[PDB]
């Protein structure tokens, strides 16, 4: 009887796949029918999803069926393919060949869109759409792609936190009537603040005052033995152009003379004339110290410093400043950094009126002599056998003292290049400040810091205070301070800006 | 020490 021959089915598409386009295609399919008594002409048949599709076996044993429907095949996963033959008797016989394929009616599309937008959805897969009826779906974040009578599809993209834990890959998944599903990928992408730079402007107010000479005198002390005042000699103290007594001295002297201060008045330097926001030496303090027997050193001391101040009609005022300071005689050992005497300044003041203005002359402390620009020290430090000497330095404000000239703003307004934009994930604080054009987030913000020509305070909410602490002399024509700031919002976006403040005398 |  008839012998079977060998039936092979081709691959299903390329892919051997079926898939959300070819789904609405018409497939062609092909294999070949060869031995046995197979022959040309011999009936193939196959049943894909309930329908039969038939042809013959042509030279070279191909068959192919011109064309099957896609849903059939998206259906029907498996099928045999069966080439019914005969032989010289006219015995018959079927050959079966089989074919299996995958089915996916599935496609994506992938976005990668900015947080708090809506956006239009551009080069979607084809045939995309909404089950009709359909016309928003519900994003896994609880987003929307809503489908516009203009046929494009705008998707709402939330608000995330992109620093927490939880991925920011929004999805849906649309399904059609016909099988076909649409997987629509957006990830959402982080939101940032702007900071826009800030202007800000101080004028430091320079007056003249006219003024007499000084008169400095000690006018009180506190312990002490052989304690002496007087006016200075050539050979106690030098020479001043007064009668006030600007010498003190003290102690059982243990090895050869007294320990004690000597202030010499700057009446020549200053001409008559004070400057006000200017530091200014009102005199040079030198500190004698020598060995004497113990306890019998003063432990504080206070000296008057008296002038009088013209106002804009040639009235005289006067005023006198004290000044007081605290000695300390150390008991002396071998080691000769202990053994230093120490002088201690207070920070006092004397406030006065002139034309109806007040003002306040405050003591600022000791400088070195000749050196404008040195450090000012409340506490001076003078070896045994050796005399130190320091510009007694004062400066005068306006007012009761309480302040420095001073501006204040807030970095998030319009400060003359518009406000910062605060972006959508909000939140937005300053972390960072520095002087100078670099800034990370640190531990300067809500704290003091040091400018060029004054110190700072920027809080986190944006709002700062700039006072000025230079002299007048120390601030050329065009002095600017630049302070960098960052702001971050929730989830550690950042952005810096720069607050610029012109710093003028006037 | 006796002296300061
Ligand atoms: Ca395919
Ligand atoms: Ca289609
Ligand atoms: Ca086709
Ligand atoms: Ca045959
Ligand atoms: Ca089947
Ligand atoms: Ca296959
Ligand atoms: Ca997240
Ligand atoms: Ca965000
Ligand atoms: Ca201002
Ligand atoms: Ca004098
Ligand atoms: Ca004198
Ligand atoms: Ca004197
Ligand atoms: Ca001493
Ligand atoms: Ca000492
Ligand atoms: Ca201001
Ligand atoms: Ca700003
Ligand atoms: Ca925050
Ligand atoms: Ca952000
Ligand atoms: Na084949
Ligand atoms: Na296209
Ligand atoms: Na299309």
């Amino acid at each position: 009887e008839a012998t079977a021959g060998t039936v092979t089915v081709n691959a299903i598409t390329s892919d051997d796949t079926i898939d959300g386009i070819e789904l609405g295609q018409t497939i062609s399919i092909s294999g070949k029918a060869v031995g046995g008594d197979i022959s040309v002409g011999d009936v193939v048949k196959m049943t894909i999803n309930n329908t039969e599709y038939s042809t013959t076996v042509k030279a070279g044993g191909i068959w192919m069926i011109a064309g099957v429907l896609g849903s059939d095949l998206a259906a029907d996963s498996e099928f045999d393919v069966v080439v019914t033959s005969s032989d010289a008797a006219g015995n018959k016989v079927q050959s079966i060949g089989t074919s299996t394929h995958s089915v996916d009616l599935s496609a994506e599309a992938n976005f990668s869109l900015a947080e708090g937008q809506q956006h239009v959805l551009t080069n979607l897969p084809e045939g995309f759409g909404f089950p009709d009826g359909t016309t928003e779906v519900v994003t896994n974040f609880g987003g929307t792609i809503t489908l516009g009578d203009d046929g494009e599809y705008r998707y709402d993209a939330p608000v995330r936190d992109h620093g927490d834990a939880v991925s920011d890959k929004d999805s849906v998944t649309v399904t059609l009537e016909d099988g076909r599903t649409f997987t629509v990928n957006l990830d959402i992408q982080d939101s940032a603040p702007v900071a826009v730079d800030d202007q800000d402007s101080i004028v430091v107010q320079h007056e003249e005052f006219e003024v007499s000479e000084i008169a400095a005198s000690w006018v009180s002390y506190t312990h002490g033995e052989s304690v002496t005042t007087f006016d200075g000699t050539s050979d106690l103290g030098g020479v001043d152009n007064d009668s006030a007594k600007d010498q003190i001295r003290w102690g059982n002297p243990a090895e050869s003379k007294q320990s004690g201060y000597g202030f010499i008045d700057n009446d020549s330097n200053l001409e008559g004339r004070f400057d006000l926001n200017q530091d200014i030496s009102v005199g040079t303090f030198t500190h004698y110290n020598y060995p004497v027997y113990s306890g019998g050193a003063i432990t504080s001391a206070e000296m008057s410093v008296e002038f009088s101040v013209l106002d804009h009609l040639g009235v005289s005022t006067p005023v006198t400043l004290t000044v007081n300071f605290d000695h300390n005689e150390t008991p002396n050992t071998n080691d000769v950094n202990a053994s230093r005497d120490i002088v201690t300044v207070q920070n006092t003041h004397v406030t006065f009126e002139r034309d109806g203005d007040i003002y306040t002359v405050q003591i600022v402390g000791f400088r070195e002599v000749g050196n404008p620009d040195g450090e000012v020290v409340t506490s001076i430090y003078t070896n045994e056998n050796a005399a130190t000497s320091y510009e007694l330095v004062v400066r005068v404000v306006e007012g009761d003292g309480y302040s420095l000239p001073s501006t204040e703003g807030n970095i998030f307004d319009d400060n003359g290049l518009g406000a910062d934009s605060l972006g959508a994930d909000g939140s937005v604080t300053v972390v960072g400040v520095a002087v100078g054009a670099i800034v990370s987030s640190n531990e300067s913000v809500g704290h003091s810091i040091e400018g060029q020509y004054g110190n700072l305070v920027l809080n986190s909410d944006g709002s700062y205070v700039y006072d000025v602490t230079a002299s007048v002399s120390d601030i050329p024509a065009g002095a600017t301070e630049s302070f960098a700031y960052l702001i971050q919002d929730q989830d550690g976006s950042t952005s810096s800006a720069n607050l610029s403040i012109n710093v003028g005398t006037n | 020490g006796y002296t300061d």
